[PDB]
């Protein structure tokens, strides 16, 4: 009888393939391509200035 | 009921009563014009990645 | 005449060759204010009807044995507004003509 943490590499795989599984299905449905139109919309995002003291 | 209204059968009333299934089938196709500007409008876009 | 000056297109003498047979445009999918709106050009699709065709060998001039027509999509062409403008990125450009 030696030591054992087969159930700590149990716990870490079922961590590690559910978070892969729920990263990739965010991967998959947020960068996916357009077809045959392209890109229906546009960015048009735009950063103006401010009045910045610098004491 | 002014359409099913019954009175004996002339050939102008008879064609004019399949000129009435007709405009049915006009507002079936004002139906599909309504189907086919909400598919348009309730679908998500697409965007840049 | 863009597609009369370069087709007919065939490789080294390996009797493949690629023809034209038609072209058509394809319906807008957006119509004018709306494409202004949301930021797409007002474009048009395009079908191209093409004939890919090869010959049976030892007989150039012998009849082809494959001919395959399909209407292949190439490109997106704008068309023009009603006063005569373009539509690029939601809004409304103007080709100024040349003196050369």
């Amino acid at each position: 009888n030696p030591i054992d943490l087969t159930v700590l590499a149990e716990y870490h795989k079922q961590i590690e393939s559910n978070l892969q599984r729920i990263e990739r299905k965010n991967q998959r449905t947020w960068y996916s391509k357009p077809g045959e139109r392209g890109i229906t919309c546009s960015g048009r995002q735009k950063i103006k200035g401010k009045s910045i003291p610098l004491i | 009921r002014w359409l099913e209204l019954g009175l004996t059968d002339e050939e102008k009333q008879n064609q004019l009563e399949q000129l009435a299934e007709q405009y049915d089938e006009l507002k079936h196709e004002f139906e599909k014009k309504l189907e086919a500007k909400r598919r348009k409008i309730t679908q998500g876009d697409d965007l840049a990645p | 005449a863009a597609f009369r000056s370069v087709f007919p297109i065939q490789s080294y003498s390996g009797n493949s060759e690629l023809q034209y047979v038609s072209y058509r445009l394809g319906e807008p999918v957006f119509d004018v204010q709306e494409c202004q709106i949301r930021g797409v050009t007002y474009s048009a699709p395009l079908r191209v009807k093409l004939r890919l065709v090869i010959y049976e060998r030892e007989a150039p001039e012998g009849t082809v044995k494959d001919i395959k027509e399909q209407e292949v999509y190439m490109g997106e062409i704008p068309l023009m507004t009603d006063n005569g403008t373009f539509v690029i990125n939601g809004t409304e450009r103007v080709i100024v003509s040349q003196l050369h």
